[PDB]
DNA sequence: TGCACAGGATGTATATATCTGACACGTGCCTGGAGAC
């Protein structure tokens, strides 16, 4: 992929005692929040308790989404991490509670164990009997290895898998019984007489030896929401991609819960919980908070992580002000992690890490100037200036960003404060709140 | 949905543990006798064996004297 | 081993045979009068005579309102239906809130029916159709009859199938040597699997092998089903289950909620009354639980006023934690608990009380017992003092980070240093608000 | 039929009136409100005459003073076959129908059409069925012996009757009913032969039965509109029926009325909580009452000088003066102690609750103190406390225990107001900790 | 017997041949100038030359506006289209309000078609198809009580015949122009072939086999617009169960309206059709949004727009959808510049008495002359509508005591039982708890 | 002198296990009923 904003973070940077190293795994500073996030990560990996709400709060440009990305990178594969924004709940197709229920159920994974049989051999004879219209298909398949020789019976899906990537009586194929996958490994016979239509340029492999049929055990992870969408109607596997799953009824959900408990009892399946991350949680109505207050108390609930940057602001859907934009019912049943602002040394380390990520070589004086201008202005502006000064650096044909490149990039592009200063100086040229402007210069 | 066979085996803990022991007993390649006390307790156990396609014969009170 | 989430230490109301609540039993501590009132309500529900009764649970935050409703649901048992709702769930984009409220009202009335099925089953041995005279005549199908030969244990039957049955037979893709199952009530056919009388290891489609069915081919059996009235309503509203064109196309279209008219409900009520009068049905009314009732607006309240006065509606249990709050959808009315006074006149309010220090301490002790943690006595005293000082829920949710911090130090017990470190790492609402007040740029 | 547990108005069997439209002091479950009962009897005679249309009647009064009970008494006294549509005020705010369309569908469900037709049926007990079939089934010969308690006959059977008899499999001893024209055969069960159970029919085999159908105008509007079939009467997605089909139905009904093939019956549309309607609904109702095919509309409200919805001014009863000019107003009053005691006695007899006299006096005192509905609700929960200590009659201390356990509004308001720091106010400020 | 509902004592404007209103004529009492203006408007509509002319009649409540509109509709006759409407009916949730306004505009333009109905019916005695796998034709011989008739038929009708499962001896119904085939049932002569049967048996038709009739079809332009713009497609003649996909209303484009106008203009020039413009009546016009008021200005300048009649009972009132626009009758001034306003005056005592006597005569009630003056005094004191609506409880209370004449005791009893708005308001003010 | 409580004895309940016990079905055959005159 490309280079993103949080592409330099691989994990949380913790030792075996859950003590954060100062400069490791792309995360610097913020030791208390990193220790708390490691505690939350170990709580998730324990898998015992459910329905805990964690809130990350602080000023802007502090490392909140960086902390969530570090937690998701330390989580690893096969554990679902659903990351959504606050504005994605509002839809013209589903209600708010239905979208919240789907986002909750996307973060619970079910690990299902299956028994399969693998067949690898050389094809000898293929007989395919089809009706006149081509609908009803059946036939026999004679496959061999160097020791055995077996005749199998074919269904419709097997004939469809054979007539795609067409096997020509001497190819070495591999068939998975439980998955229905046919893979053409290559041709071993290398027949001379061939029709001049297809390529048939497959690689030369050997005929396999030994047992024709081998038993195997496979596992796979399927989310709960996938099972609800699949069992919702006839073509739910299409609705898993088209997103046309309109307001699944509650009876489907409780029958799925009963079947999941039955599968856990039988030893077939095991439940793997995950993390649901809601960035910018303050853009939610009070009805969404009221639904979350009851959805957190279920057994099938993931660890919900919320991030916000608001102070004492107005809760959406009401007419009063609350801390973090959240009502006190949600703040009572949630645990708060507080992030703190940086020094100049952490800013310098962040800028050095981001310059190393973008393959940009900086001089020491350029790094000091960027550190100073990231102390004065925001950190994100000095982070964004690096690639611009880099392109200016090959515009004068040297592969090292000097002080003059940073000065030119500071000259061409503006801050938040300088644009405010220019607008307040030349208010007559911009359209104000009442729609007044002065276009003519005479 | 037809009554399943795996469920027939998982709702009884004694039958489940008997299946777990019989898997390694068959892997060892052995000969085994099982004693019972009820008619249907072996009638269902015959169904379990035919699910497992194991070679088995039965002797009980209803058997004729020549079969013994 | 087991999963615990904010509950499941509660197994019931914990009363004796006289209805007197013990101080600590059944996972409950305190709240004696509310538990006794809920026991009276439980007996009223088990009487199965009343209709459209309602109670309201009023109290502060974190006092045990949802816990009492879940204890009622556990004391009733799984046979009595119980529909838990949140107040925000009634606003849907597919259908109006009135129809959703009536749907949840009809979803809480159960029914138990002894159902008789006419069943043909066996192993397919002969599958022979015969043709029509003019297949391109435009009217009439291609074939006229299908001869099916079924073999079961100690029996064998032959059937001349109608073509309409044969559409469902061939839609299941049956063949010679398959064990089938024909239900004569609806015409539905289930293909069980290949017969085990033939070979097994020569298949490639991971099929299931089944012995012959016992008994005769033609059978009659009695089946006990559990069905709510809402299930009958949505079955008759969107008909899937026949063998006609409309019932076939009903399974393929995208389902959508529709405003079910009262005529269909009257017809369903008439049929259910006939089933009860025949002696094959038993009616089990249930409980509908609406938590966070203050999220409803004046239109749903005004419809609920009418809907409680019907002769079918179940017992409704509400909950709220507001003192004197304007009703949503209005501008200037002020009513207790956000519930308008005309609805308040039809309720029976059950008051709920806050806890003390000792009750908080024993609740912390029991929830640490449930989560399989060992807590020292001084740490338990500090946790109880913290619960009195900040919140019961904050002291409840700090147990598991304390356990994690104890486990990282290679210990089993929880000591004072883990509680202090969890205090320093994790904050509550009051300290976060005090930080936000003394903040620089809207922290 | 008509399954029901116990309603809140289940003790009302109709208006208690004599032949001279005077109310009895206690009759058919109604106590008090003699002027309201007399006015409702006048409105009932207005409906039963059926010679005028489109009249609005408003029932207004304080809450819990016989408003909905009067409508229930009118509906019970109306009898069957006459339509009665009872909707709420907030039910017309749909998502797939406009408000005027929902009001039109509610209006046209209260006018019925009476059609009388006669059919022929063959009902009896099957004695013997003899079916002869060929190898290919090209021809079939059939003999059926059927009987009643008065006659015996044998019928030579055709092909389609044979195919209709092997379908819906009948045997000997069954009781069946056959329609000749449509070919529908209904199995009524088995006869009284032990060897569900239905007595054998008597009289002639071929009876001529006349049935009287009552079809609302809305059903004909749905059926005649070709966009949806008759299943829209059950699924409910009619979806904005046009006006030309309604005009055709009106002209055809007026054409059928002259030739005597049909009769018009009018009904009552009851709109409970009429103050929840919007101003546009009121403006539609102002013109919907001036039509020949309009029922008699009864509206109920308890608002006094409230804000009209959709406007910014206050109006009496929450209704604009144009609608109040077209209506006649029935006013209900509050109850004394004797009316409350009689109503509580009737509600006690309805719920099969035995009350002591002192418990009845205590319930009457706490009914005139707080509310009627609170004391009505206290009886069914006091009976459970009575049964818990193994006693049948409800005593004084059981009512006192139920008063202690379940609170009323006036005590709960005071308990909220003394402890306002523990609850969430209008500003979202709450205190959860006990100390400090 | 007869149902009377707030009207139907109005049979017309009661004008003479010179357009001068008599004082009591056509069920109208008083209101000379408004009736004469409505007669001029009726003559203008019967001229059938102008398009998009709009008038508005304004006055107080219960003063005779809707009665005047229905009198105009009675004066024009039944062949002229008349679409009544309320202003709140334009807000639909399926299409925009401008589309509904254009639909109601095109619902008020009619057409007259001369047609001929030809019907064959009777018992089938001969059904002999002839080929040249494809049937060339089929010969059908019908039979009734007055004789037989032998007809040739194309195979298209033969396919409909074998759709209906018609054999020898069935009574059928064939329309010559449209090709409709209906099977009535088997004849009564074949009722004894079996003792028990599924077929129904009908007698022979007593009339002739061949019947002819002249009919006149009345359609509107909106019906043609609907019939040409079905979104899913066409439908069969018989469909007892609806479509699987629900067809909702759609925004019909201008191109379809232009093509419909072209086809109708081609059919008019051959003398087949006849164009009758009509009246669109909108009552309670103050319940319209400013957007519908703006689109009405465009719709009134078209070439096919009918005569629009509006009513309103507001004074200086703010327009709906705006904030600070005050205009008379709730109608914006740019629209007000396009109509003619007809004033409608209130009533004094004796006309109220005469109207009460007229409604008593229509409702078949006998009132004493002593009670009539008390009813008139009651009507002047409270409302005309309150006095008019009190006649039927008075009649029922008189009939209860075995009297066929209204006695003033019944009027006092009906006053005591049923209140008006003012006494109910006085109860509302002098009360404690929500009335 | 009588009564109440506790301990022992015995009935029993319901699925067994052996285990007969008297019934209903699958093959020969020959002669007498059916077709023809
Ligand atoms: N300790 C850190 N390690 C790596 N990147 C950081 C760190 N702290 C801050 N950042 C950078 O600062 C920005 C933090 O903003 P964001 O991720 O939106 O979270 P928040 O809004 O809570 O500050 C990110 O672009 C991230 O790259
Ligand atoms: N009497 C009690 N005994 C034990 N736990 C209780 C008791 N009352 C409340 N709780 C706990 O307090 C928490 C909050 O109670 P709940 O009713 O769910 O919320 P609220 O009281 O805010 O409605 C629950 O997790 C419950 O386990
Ligand atoms: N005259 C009466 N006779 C019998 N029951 C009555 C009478 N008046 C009131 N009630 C009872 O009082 C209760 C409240 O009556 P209702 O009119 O439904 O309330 P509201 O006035 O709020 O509509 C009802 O359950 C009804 O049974
Ligand atoms: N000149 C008249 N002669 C007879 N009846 C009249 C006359 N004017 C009005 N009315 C009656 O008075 C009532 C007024 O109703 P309507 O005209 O609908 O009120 P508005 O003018 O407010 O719409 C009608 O029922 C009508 O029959």
């Amino acid at each position: 992929s490309l280079i993103a904003a949080h592409s330099h973070i691989t994990g949380l940077g913790l030792d075996e005692n859950l003590q954060p190293r100062p400069t490791s795994e792309g995360m610097v500073g913020q030791l208390q929040a990193r220790r708390a996030a490691g505690v939350i990560l170990k709580m998730v990996q324990n898998g015992t308790i459910a329905g805990r709400a964690v809130l990350v709060a602080g000023p802007p440009s502090t490392g909140k989404t960086a902390l969530a990305m570090g937690v998701s990178q330390s989580l690893g594969k096969d554990v679902p991490f659903t990351a959504i924004a606050g504005s994605e709940i509002f839809s013209l197709e589903l209600s708010k509670t239905e979208a919240l229920t789907q986002a909750f159920r996307k973060s619970i994974g079910i690990k299902i164990k299956e028994e399969t049989e693998l067949i690898e051999g050389e094809v000898v004879e293929i007989q395919i009997d089809r009706s006149i219209t081509g609908g009803h298909k059946q036939g026999k398949l004679t496959i061999k290895t160097t020791d055995m020789e077996t005749i199998y019976e074919l269904g419709n899906k097997m004939i469809d898998g054979l007539t795609k990537e067409k096997v020509l009586a001497g190819d070495v194929i591999s068939i998975d019984k439980a998955s229905g996958k046919i893979t053409k490994l290559g041709r071993s016979f290398a027949r001379s007489r061939d029709y001049d239509a297809m390529g048939a340029d497959t690689r030369f492999v050997q005929c396999p030896e030994g047992e024709l049929q081998k038993r195997k055990t496979v596992v796979h992870t399927v989310s709960l929401h996938e099972i609800d969408v699949i069992n919702s109607r006839t073509q739910g596997f299409l609705a898993l991609f088209t997103g046309d799953t309109g307001e699944i009824r509650s009876e489907v959900r409780d029958q799925i819960n009963t079947k999941v408990a039955e599968w856990k009892e039988e030893g077939k399946a095991e439940i793997v919980p995950g993390v649901l991350f809601i960035d910018e949680v303050h853009m939610l109505d009070i009805e969404c908070f009221s639904f979350i207050n009851r959805a957190l108390e279920d057994e099938f609930a993931p660890i919900v992580m919320m991030a916000t940057n608001r102070g004492v602001s107005k809760t959406r859907g009401t007419n009063y002000k609350s801390p973090h934009g959240l009502p006190l019912d949600l703040l009572d049943r949630s645990i708060i992690i507080t992030t703190k602002s940086y020094n100049e040394q952490e800013i310098k380390t962040i800028l050095s890490i981001r310059a190393q990520e973008e393959e940009v070589e900086l001089s020491s004086d350029a790094l000091d100037l960027l550190t100073k201008t990231g102390v004065e202005t925001s950190l994100r502006y000095s982070s964004n200036l690096i690639s611009v000064a880099q392109q200016i650096a090959m515009k004068r044909k040297n592969n090292t960003v000097e002080v003059e490149d940073v000065k030119r990039a500071y000259l061409l592009f503006l801050d938040s404060a300088r644009s405010v200063k220019y607008v307040q100086e030349n208010e007559s040229q911009y359209i104000d709140d009442q729609g007044n402007v002065q276009i003519s210069i005479a | 949905s037809m009554p399943s066979m795996d469920r027939f085996i998982t709702e009884s803990a004694k039958l489940r543990k008997l299946d777990e022991l019989l898997v390694k007993l068959k892997s060892e390649g052995h000969r085994v006798l099982i004693y019972f006390q009820m008619t249907k307790m072996m009638d269902l156990m015959e169904e379990y064996l035919t699910y497992r396609q194991y070679n088995h014969i039965r002797l009980d009170g209803s058997s004729k004297l020549e079969d013994r | 081993v087991t999963r615990t989430a904010a509950h499941t230490h509660i197994k019931g109301l914990g009363l004796d045979e006289s209805g007197v609540a013990k101080r600590v039993e059944g996972g409950f501590v305190g709240q004696i009068e509310a538990r006794e009132a809920c026991g009276v309500i439980v007996d009223l529900i088990k009487a199965k005579k009343m209709s459209g009764r309602a109670i309201l649970l009023a109290g502060g935050p974190s006092t045990g309102k949802t816990a009492l409703a879940l204890a009622i649901s556990q004391e009733l048992g799984p046979k009595v239906p119980f529909c838990p709702l949140v107040g925000s769930e009634l606003y849907s984009v597919e259908v109006k809130k009135t129809e959703t409220l009536m749907e949840n009202f009809r979803r809480a009335i159960g029914l138990r029916i002894k159902e008789t099925k006419e069943v043909y089953e066996g192993e397919v041995t002969e599958l022979t159709p015969e043709d029509a005279e003019n297949p391109l005549g435009g009217y009439g199908k291609t074939i006229s009859h299908v001869i099916v030969g079924l073999k079961s244990a100690k029996g064998t039957k032959t059937l001349r199938l109608d073509p309409t049955i044969y559409e469902s037979i061939q839609r299941e893709k049956v063949s010679i040597g398959d064990v089938i199952y024909i239900e004569a009530n609806t015409g539905a056919v289930k293909r069980v699997g290949r017969s085990d009388a033939y070979a097994t290891e020569f298949d490639l489609e991971t099929e299931e092998y089944v012995p012959l069915p016992k008994g005769e081919v033609h059978k009659k059996k009695e089946i006990v089903q559990d069905v709510t009235l809402h299930d009958l309503d949505v079955a008759n509203a969107r008909p899937q289950g026949g063998q006609d064109v409309i019932s076939m196309m009903g399974q393929l279209l995208k389902p959508k909620k529709t405003e079910i008219t009262e005529k269909l409900r009257q017809e369903v009520n008439k049929v259910v009354a006939k089933y009860i009068d025949q002696g094959v049905a038993e009616l089990i009314p249930g409980v509908l639980f609406i938590d966070e009732v203050n999220m409803l607006d004046i239109e749903i309240f005004t419809y609920l006023n009418k809907a409680l006065e019907s002769n079918i509606a179940p017992v409704v249990v509400l909950a709220s934690n507001r003192g004197m709050t304007t009703v949503r959808g209005t501008e200037d009315v002020i009513s207790p608990h956000g519930v308008p006074p005309d609805l308040i006149d039809r309720l029976l309010i059950v008051r709920t009380l806050p806890y003390d220090k000792d009750e908080i301490r024993t609740i912390i002790e029991r929830r640490a017992t449930v989560e399989r943690l060992q807590v020292e006595s001084s740490a338990l005293d500090l946790l109880a003092t913290m619960g009195t000082e900040t919140s019961l829920r904050y002291a409840l949710q700090l147990l598991a980070p304390c356990g994690i911090l104890a486990q990282t130090s290679n210990r089993k017990e929880i000591v004072v240093n883990d509680v202090n470190e969890a205090k320093l790492l994790f904050l509550d609402a009051k300290r976060s608000t005090k930080i936000l007040e003394t903040s620089a740029n809207y922290l």
